[PDB]
RNA sequence: GGCUAAAUACCGGCACGAGACCGAUAGUCAACAAGUACCGUAAGGGAAAGUUGAAAAGAACUUUGAAGAGAGAGUUCAAGAGGGCGUGAAACCGUUAAGAGGUAAACGGGUGGGGUCCGCGCAGUCCGCCCGGAGGAUUCAACCCGGCGGCGCGGUCCGGC
RNA sequence: UGGAAUGCGAGUGCCUAGUGGGCCACUUUUGGUAAGCAGAACUGGCGCUGCGGGAUGAACCGAACGCCGGGUUAAGGCGCC
């Protein structure tokens, strides 16, 4: 894993494969998704799923 | 000439014959040394001055 | 697998003494039960400094307690040593103190006891002091020793005050080259 | 004092026996051999020991005297019980309770009491 | 002494047995398992063959360069040499086992080589001259052999022209005895 | 120009004492007919090698063999200690017994089959209380006498250290 | 109103071994016709490391490892082996 997306999934607390965290969206936080796009699947969850 | 003897301070070789008198008069010590007193009278055991004749 | 680093999992601090002493580990164990069962952080403290090493123990001199224990506000209170209380002959009055420590010299027990003081010993001020009230924590100089003169930046370095290793001390050992401007340089 | 004692016997000791992954107590007045502070029988200023009979009948409770601590020839006090298994053990239930001698002792004594009792049994 | 075997019916059986015999090893492990299981007469009279080349001994576990003969098919075996020294060793055995059995008050005539084991014995030691200002072992193989004897119920007289034979009387065995008489 | 004891040194010599030393490939090269045997013209170089048994009681006598070797017998607590003999390992080999065998053998994991033995198995635990049937007593509680022991703020008993 | 988001306990001092031949891949890149060539930047790897896939393979793809049961997957596959 390079160094700035292992920097960001760290942070995103997803230090483990198939883990999962909330996130907030917003300009700081929606560019951090970006860098780490390769190693991630996320998306808007609806009720049900929280 | 490996080092054979070793310097020990006086100081602490007293507090040596110190600790081993203290430890003399204790009954549970001396049985767990192993020695048989479970029917000497007291500790430490005095007897009169006779005996050194 | 996790992503994760385990070079600082294991936390170096000791949590018992390496000293043998069965004396001190009598301290130890009322201190462990004091720092558990109490609130106290004063007990927690204590109880710390039982397992420190000798030269994390560094001794308190008898004038640098009275300086300390001098200060506005801390009269009638024990003065608190987990270390040796040793003498200072620099010192001409000897106050009224009160003083708990593992040790106390030979002389400065007389000083402090003909002066009116009283010394206790740990476990005496935990019966005198359960939570640790109305002391005063004190400690002896860390960086009084004479490694300390020799750490830092190494001597040759700029501005480096550092101490160096001689084995005698004079005009011909380590003085020509590096220490002054006429012998190649200085830094 | 029974702690200053310990801390110089718990690990050296003519009575320590380590074997086998255990640890064991030879000493009079343990009730259970074991190398433990509470069951030393040696340290304390009061100590229970229950033994069989010199012959096979009953059982002989000892009790340190409170005053002769460093005068062993004095120190113990030996009752000899030889009455029915209840009765020999209702007695020793009431030398430790009814005196307060120990009374974290109790039930120990009382499983030793009944172990040699049953010892002393015909053999089938 | 002990024998690798005991004898299941000690009463029936007689012994013998020799050290530091110097006929070797190979040939003599080989020679004593022919004769393994062979009723004594059979026995005897099947190492007189070999001496005369007229029953082979087939060789089967030291059988390395070992040639061909036409007697070794008689033991379902291409390999087979007549070792000599190794017959004559083994007829001694026998002869002195046999006397064994007699003084024991055993029908000789029933007497079946049960149990036969050669072993090696320590190695006598010469040397040879290599190329070179080199020397190299010269090493003799002696053996150990001890044969156990039982009764079977298969009964074989001795041959007429055997029992025929005079009492062969030796000078030198006479000259000592009336030394020491 | 000159003499002069003592306190000091001592891996050679004579005679001793001791050891947290080594224990027959160790310790001296040398535990033994070892500076020997043996090698080299010479100067020199230089080994291997301890152990039956308490006691030789060291196997008489018979028998096969030319003999070496055997079979019996005998001594001994034991020769299953037989004269380079205490014990007697491994490698290597003989034989016996069991198993198996055309991808060299060997190996890890998982079973299965077969043996060797072990459980010193084969109507399957022990303990407490209580109910009931049958019995038998150095027979229970409570009181009396005597001894010992624990504790007592004996709200403040006397005497002691 | 500890003055963006997110995450996380930090600071500090002594003593210190091995190492100081490296090599490989995406991208960038010098010399050379080129090289499983020589020389650089970045990151990641092998070296030090097994494991699933690539039949086989230091480095490729997936994924990193206490001893186990069940379930589900990755990269890869599903004629038979
Ligand atoms: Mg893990
Ligand atoms: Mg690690
Ligand atoms: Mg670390
Ligand atoms: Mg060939
Ligand atoms: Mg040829
Ligand atoms: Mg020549
Ligand atoms: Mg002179
Ligand atoms: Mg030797
Ligand atoms: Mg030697
Ligand atoms: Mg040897
Ligand atoms: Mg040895
Ligand atoms: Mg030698
Ligand atoms: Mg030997
Ligand atoms: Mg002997
Ligand atoms: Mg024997
Ligand atoms: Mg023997
Ligand atoms: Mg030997
Ligand atoms: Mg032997
Ligand atoms: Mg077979
Ligand atoms: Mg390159
Ligand atoms: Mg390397
Ligand atoms: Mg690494
Ligand atoms: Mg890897
Ligand atoms: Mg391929
Ligand atoms: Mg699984």
């Amino acid at each position: 894993v390079s160094p700035k997306v292992r920097k960001v999934l760290q942070l995103l607390r997803l230090r483990q494969i198939f883990n999962g965290t909330f996130v907030k969206l917003n300009k700081a936080s929606i560019n951090m998704l970006r860098i780490v796009e390769p190693y991630i699947a996320w998306g808007y969850p609806n009720l049900k799923s929280v | 000439w490996r080092r054979w003897h070793r310097r020990v301070n006086t100081t602490q070789k007293r507090y040596a014959i110190c600790s081993a008198l203290a430890a003399s008069a204790l009954p549970a010590l001396v049985m767990s040394k192993g020695h048989r007193i479970e029917e000497v009278p007291e500790l430490p055991l005095v007897v009169e001055d006779k005996v050194e004749g | 697998g996790v992503d994760i680093r385990h070079n600082k999992d294991r936390k170096v601090r000791r949590k018992e003494p390496k000293s043998q002493d069965i004396y001190l580990r009598l301290l130890v164990k009322l201190y462990r039960f004091l720092a558990r069962r109490t609130n106290s952080t004063f007990n927690q403290v204590v109880l710390k400094r039982l397992f420190m090493s000798r030269t994390n123990r560094p001794p308190l001199s008898l004038s640098r307690m009275i300086r300390k224990m001098k200060l506005p506000g801390r009269e009638n209170k024990t003065a608190v040593v987990v270390g040796t209380v040793t003498d200072d002959v620099r010192v001409q009055e000897v106050p009224k103190l009160k003083v708990c420590a593992l040790r106390v010299t030979s002389r400065a027990r007389s000083r402090i006891l003909k002066a009116g003081g009283k010394i206790l010993t740990f476990d005496q001020l935990a019966l005198d002091s359960p939570k640790g009230r109305g002391t005063v924590l004190l400690s002896g100089p860390r960086k009084g020793r004479e490694v300390y003169r020799h750490f830092g930046k190494a001597p040759g370095t700029p501005h480096s005050h550092t101490k160096p290793y001689v084995r005698s001390k004079g005009r011909k050992f380590e003085r020509a080259r590096g220490r002054r401007a006429s012998r190649g340089y200085k830094n | 004092s029974a702690h200053l004692q310990w801390m110089v016997v718990r690990n050296c000791s003519s009575f320590l026996i380590k074997r086998n992954k255990q640890t064991y107590s030879t000493e009079p007045n343990n009730l259970k051999a074991r190398n433990s502070f509470r069951y030393n029988g040696l340290i304390h200023r009061k100590t229970v020991g229950v033994e069989p009979a010199a012959d096979g009948k009953g059982v002989v409770v000892v009790m340190k005297r409170r005053s002769g601590q460093r005068k062993p020839a004095t120190s113990y006090v030996r009752t000899t019980i030889n009455k029915n298994a209840r009765a020999t053990l209702s007695s020793i239930r009431h030398m430790i309770r009814k005196n307060k001698y120990h009374p974290d002792l109790r039930m120990a004594a009382i499983r030793r009491a009944s172990a040699i009792l049953r010892s002393q049994k015909p053999v089938m | 002494v002990r024998y690798s075997l005991d004898p299941e019916n000690p009463t029936k059986s007689c012994k013998s047995r020799g050290s530091n015999l110097r006929v070797h090893f190979k040939n003599t492990r080989e020679t004593a398992q022919a004769i393994k299981g062979m009723h004594i007469r059979k026995a005897t009279k099947y190492l007189k063959d070999v001496t005369l080349k007229k029953q082979c001994v087939p060789f089967r576990r030291y059988n390395g360069g070992v040639g061909r003969c036409a007697q070794a098919k008689q033991w379902g075996w291409t390999q087979g040499r007549w070792p000599k020294k190794s017959a004559e060793f083994l007829l001694h055995m026998l002869k002195n086992a046999e006397s064994n059995a007699e003084l024991k008050g055993l029908d000789v005539d029933s007497l079946v080589i049960e149990h036969i084991q050669v072993n090696k014995a320590p190695k006598m030691r010469r040397r040879t001259y290599r190329a070179h200002g080199r020397i190299n072992p010269y090493m003799s193989s002696p053996c150990h052999i001890e044969m156990i004897l039982t009764e079977k119920e298969q009964i074989v007289p001795k041959p007429e022209e055997e029992v025929a034979q005079k009492k062969k009387i030796s000078q030198k065995k006479l000259k000592k005895q009336k030394l020491m008489a």
